[PDB]
């Protein structure tokens, strides 16, 4: 298995609130994978850009990790990876952003 | 909520 916890992005279990406060006043493309508190082992993306904090499902469904229907991965790391090169403008019009900074710096 | 759905 992969270990996150050796990431800097990974922030485990941890509220929406919580995470808002974390990136407020970090620069845009700062993010953070984080384990939703009530969805037990689903993860969701919270990225900063413009002035807001967006939220992002990681969705797992037939074996496949995915933010979105159309492009699909075999694993959380891969996941992130590509879209540390990949602006999630692709999929999402209104967030032209990589996944930038991790919120660990 | 999510930016998703």
């Amino acid at each position: 298995e992969i270990d996150y916890t050796a990431y800097p992005w990974f922030a485990g279990n941890m509220e929406r609130q919580q995470t808002d406060n974390l990136l407020k006043s970090h620069a845009s493309g700062t993010y953070l994978i984080r384990e939703r508190p009530a969805e037990a082992e689903r993860f969701a993306i919270s990225i900063k850009f413009n002035d807001e904090v967006k939220h992002i499902k990681v969705v797992e469904k037939d074996n496949w990790i995915h933010i979105t229907e159309a492009k699909k991965f075999d694993s959380l790391l891969e996941l992130v990876e590509y879209y540390q090169c990949h602006s999630l403008k692709e999929s999402f019009k209104q967030l032209d952003t990589t996944l930038k900074y991790p919120y660990k710096s | 909520s999510y930016v998703g759905d």
